[PDB]
RNA sequence: GAAACUCUGAUGGAGGACCGUACGGGUUAUUGAUGUGCAAAUCAUUUUUCUGAUGUAGGUAAAGGUGCGAAAGACUCAUCG
RNA sequence: UAUUACAGAUCCUAAUUGAAGUAGCGAUUAUCCAGGCUUGUAUCCUGGGGGCUGAUGAGGAGUAGGGUUUCUGGACAACUUAAACAGAUCCAGAGUUAGUCGAUCCUAAUCUCAAUAAUGGGAGAAAGGGAGUACAGUUGAUAUUCUGUAACUGACAACAGUUCGCGGCAACGCAUACUAUUUUUCUCCGCCAAUCUUAUACCGUUGGUAGGGAUCUCUUUCCUACAUGACAGUACUAAUACCCAGGGAAACUGGUCAUCAGGCGAACUGCGGCGUUCUGCUGGCAAAACAUAGCUGUUAUGUCAAUGGCUAUUGGAUUGGUCCAUGAAGCGAAAAAUAGUUUACUGGUCACUCGUACCGAUAACCGCAUCAGGUCUUCUAGGUAAGUAGCCUAUGGCCAUUG
RNA sequence: AUCAUGACAGGUUAAUCUUUGAAUGCAAAUUGCGCUAAACUCGAUCGAGAAGCAUGGGUGUGACAGUACUACA
């Protein structure tokens, strides 16, 4: 056999980013010690990202890619800091902020960038405080502790409902890929040869192997439904 | 009549450097004279509009030419366009006297104890 | 050519100094017969491949 | 289609003169095949034994070490 | 700052080596050169092919006693440097030319 | 190559020490060219043929001046 | 026309729209010519596409049980299960 | 004593038959007649017919590649499917001139060392970025490189004369330093569509004068020619963008090809401000160049006047649309603000290094070759027509092709 | 050039020793881009050439860094 599609996006020569026109790394200020007022200079779109960034300035002027929450508008004043008030635009602490509403960009360690909740139309809820540790929901579902002094971004992040729109043609996603990275088109598994894929060959065209395959199943064999605890229909549920 | 005319540099392809406008020559000969090119010249920060009172040349030779004509005679009078500086002005004012203004309230308000 | 290089145009000079009939007082001096110039070319059909 | 249409846009050079072979120094990859220019090191292989001695040493002038040999015919004779 | 305990090199040259002499090889005979002399007041010559073009106007000045106007500097097909070298209007390049022979 | 219109500037321009010579020329509509040179620009002067004989006297000594 | 709105004509210039040029990109048919070729894959007539998932140049990245593949076991210097 | 005896191995190497004076001498417009040079030409040159190519041309020029194929002279043993005095062949000489065109300098995708007391250094584009040149003349071959004439840019020097901040309500104007920090701008950016307009080409209505072509008859005819470079200047005409002063808008007004604009201030008035284009008038500048006429190198006249484009290309202006697509960086340059130190501005010498000839497929590149194949780009005439189609023809180049 | 003031295709040793290469001032498909106390040599105080300047490690010499250890203040 000849290694397969899979395995061949590590050694990553075509399967690189298209990192060229990116505008910079989407995260926070460092944390540095109340309350630090930050206008927004302007807010503009990089590609790939399907949200906006909004570029603050602490003015010298130290400059923050900060990603958008929705209602943002230029000369702003955001107010990142612990003391600073409830507006959708500021950057508190999981500490002060009250329980049951919509953050975004919230960080997994302090000082660290922001993590949960970044794409477009995504937010992460607050359940409720213990005391070191605030529980947030994701928007998977999964619920995860987080410290009460790391930050996080009022709101839900601007650009929300871009996949109602379906993209009639090919050339709308060739478009797509092209300002993320080369993986498209797909060339299914039935239809190449036995030696390129392991669903490949055969007079007909069909699977013939389980296809659902274990954890432990190596490089080269991992193809279809990896540890699929359930298939089919997911009615209710 | 044959007026077709070779380019007389040795680049060949049609760049935004290389390229050539037909001329007449004082011997009746068409020959191709290159093409300078275009500038934008100074906007300003905020809005992006045009500043007036000065060419849209080369910033090299806008060195050349005279110190009057390489600016404008207020303050922040290249890169700030008249009514953004009004406006600079109104703010800047009235954040100082709010400022100044809230010492004096803090002066006068802190006084009713001792009477 | 043209844009050529300072040892491209080295090696392209001792090219065509060196392509020459050989000399008729080394026969005369020696006595020896049929002794060709090697470096002797020509441009159209041998390519130098430097 | 793979033949004679397709030689037609050969004009690119792969190889370049080496600086110390002189001989075949890939541009993209910047090393001289015959020689591995540039490590240190000389390149040769005992599989091409055949090969290395046009390149070793008695090809050339060997401007020093002639003189070197003649000395140690005149000691021992 | 660096100071060697000795010289290192001990021995100087014995002369110049590169020399005016050794610049300016000599004049070219062809039929070009015969008629640029004549017209343009304009001589050539052979010279080294790592001489420039502020050493070749020195040069010629101190051996010839005469101060040229331009050098322009090609190197031929044969890969030796050849100097066109314009005189000043006063002297005649045929009276320098007649001179060398 | 730049015009001067008045009579005087000229003269100012001709007594600076760079100029080398001043050339007289004949022109249409019975006019005449002063054309000084200067190292940088040459410094042309149109005239009427009223006052084209006392600028020639005008001119300074010194500098020569080739008729055409 | 009570209204909500909808009839006629112009304006406008959208679309992986259409016809159609080339020393452009492809290569359907004549199973034509050639098959001791002009050619170790060509020629003629016919045919397809022609603002796009377009063509193309230079530089640059990926190397042999690997690479790359809108997948034909295709291609990797006339060489490839 | 042995590298010891050949008719075979689709044996190895070297030479050679028949087939055979046979197959065949292709593709590319088309050749003909008189002269010249010769032992000898349909072929090499001249002149005159007849043709072809028919602005994506076997036209004029360049990347990549080739490397002397370029140029002059002499030569024909061979080669250029016959011939040859010819040739990209052979032989002997000769030829490539730059501060302004390129390389050099900067970084891109990307590659490679070093430090971690570090926060990087270097490489990487002859199509990106990038200060600065034009005309005329000249050689057997070089020219934006040489000569003449006129510019321009940078760096390093002193030195002479001016000058120690003012105008406008405002938009802004006019003669002003340097170091540093920070901030901003120019450099500077996708594709598509529409309108307006310089320059160049072409077609036009009005005439004209110079030469040449045509003529049995007709044609106050037909053809050629009617031109001004970089660079520098300052008039008022008249534009659109944007801003300023007054003005203070529904009976809504103004405006585009189209969308539209306006109390966050419209129409409208200013001999407003300013940027970019425009017309005219100059300098450069007729001294050059070109065409006639005459004299033996140069003297004469002349290159004029009026005014349209519904045509095209190019540069620019004013806008719109489109994207789950938002369309380089760096060196460099100027400005501004805040400190501190202050007088400034205008007006001789020098400019290193390396490339530079010619071809660019049609015989000069890659296909073993002077191969009907393949290979990136540039300037692009008239008529027919919707036309960068097909067909025909001036300028230019040709008869490539055995009889 | 000849009975020598010694011919030259003889043989050693020593000079001179171009651009390179371990290649070594920093690079390189570039004749690219640097730096220097004196002395040296032309050039008439101040330019140029000539000759220097690599990395790694050894011994010595010097200088800097440290809330590392310690004494005396």
């Amino acid at each position: 056999g000849h290694i397969v599609r899979a395995q061949r996006r590590g050694n990553g020569s075509v399967f690189q980013a298209h990192t060229h026109h990116r505008v910079g790394p989407a995260k926070f200020r460092a944390l540095d010690a109340s309350v630090i007022s930050g206008m927004v200079k302007e807010i503009i779109h990089d590609p790939g990202r399907g949200a906006p960034l909004a570029k603050l300035i602490y003015k010298g002027f130290d400059s923050a890619l900060v990603i958008a929450p929705e209602g943002i508008h230029t000369g702003q004043f955001i107010k990142c800091g612990a003391q600073a008030d409830l507006h959708i635009g500021n950057i508190l602490p999981l500490a002060q902020i009250p329980e049951g509403t919509e953050i975004c960009n919230v960080e997994h360690r302090p000082g660290d960038g922001g993590r949960y909740g970044r794409c477009s139309g995504d937010s992460c809820r607050v359940i409720g405080h213990t005391e070191n540790y605030t529980r947030i929901q994701l928007p998977s579902g999964r619920k995860a502790l987080v410290s009460n002094i790391c930050r996080a971004t009022l709101g839900i992040v601007a650009g929300g409902g871009r996949p109602e729109k379906p993209l009639l043609k090919a050339g709308n996603v060739h478009y797509k890929y092209k300002a993320k990275r080369h993986t498209w088109p797909v060339v299914c598994g039935i239809k190449m040869n036995p030696v390129d894929h392991r669903h490949g060959g055969g007079s007909h065209q069909h699977m013939g192997a389980p296809g659902t395959v274990a954890r432990s199943a190596r490089p080269g064999q991992k193809l279809g439904l990896i540890a699929s605890r359930r298939t089919g229909r997911r009615r209710g549920t | 009549v044959d007026n077709r005319y070779t380019l007389r540099r040795s680049l060949g392809f049609h760049t935004i450097r290389n390229r050539v406008a037909p001329v007449r020559t004082p011997g009746n000969k068409l020959v191709a004279h290159y093409i300078a090119k275009r500038q934008n010249g100074p906007h300003c920060a905020e809005t992006g509009k045009r500043i007036n009172g000065i060419k849209c040349v080369k910033t090299c030779e806008l060195r050349r030419m005279k110190k009057n004509q390489r600016t404008v005679s207020r303050p922040y009078g290249g890169v700030y366009c008249g009514s953004v500086v009004k406006d600079r002005i109104i703010n800047a004012f009235m954040e100082e006297e709010a400022r100044a203004a809230q010492e004096r309230k803090m002066a006068n308000e802190q006084k009713k104890k001792g009477k | 050519a043209a844009h050529k290089t300072l040892r491209t145009k080295r090696i392209l000079c001792k090219a065509m100094k060196v392509n020459r009939p050989m000399p008729q007082f080394i026969r005369q001096m020696t006595g020896v017969r049929h002794i060709r110039n090697p470096l002797t070319r020509h441009w159209r059909r041998r390519k130098m491949n430097i | 289609g793979a033949g004679t249409p397709s030689f037609g846009p050969r004009h690119n050079k792969t190889h370049t003169i080496c600086r110390r072979c002189g001989n075949c120094f890939h541009i993209q990859k910047s090393k001289c095949a015959k020689c591995g220019y540039p490590d240190a090191t000389m390149r040769h292989y005992d599989w091409e034994k055949k090969a290395h001695r046009k390149r070793a040493q008695g090809s050339g002038e060997m401007r020093h070490l002639k003189v070197t040999f003649a000395k140690l015919q005149r000691a021992y004779a | 700052p660096r100071r060697p305990a000795f010289e290192h090199k001990a021995v100087k040259p014995v002369s110049l080596k590169h020399n005016d002499y050794k610049i300016i090889r000599g004049p070219v005979t062809s039929d070009k050169s015969t008629v640029k002399i004549e017209n343009e007041n304009t001589m050539t010559f052979w010279v080294d092919i790592k001489a420039t073009k502020t050493e070749i106007a020195a040069a010629f000045n101190r051996l010839y006693k005469v101060k040229p106007v331009k050098v322009c500097t090609v190197i031929t097909s044969k890969f030796v440097k050849k100097a066109y070298i314009r005189l000043p209007a006063n002297v005649e390049a045929m009276n320098i030319a007649t001179e060398i022979g | 190559p730049k015009q001067v219109t008045t009579p005087k500037e000229f003269l100012a321009l001709a007594a600076r020490s760079d100029a080398k010579w001043v050339k007289v020329k004949k022109a249409s509509d019975d006019n005449t060219k002063f054309k000084l040179r200067t190292t940088k620009y040459l410094y042309t002067l149109s005239v009427k043929p009223k006052f084209v004989e006392l600028v020639q006297n005008s001119i300074p000594e010194s500098l020569e001046v080739i008729v055409l």
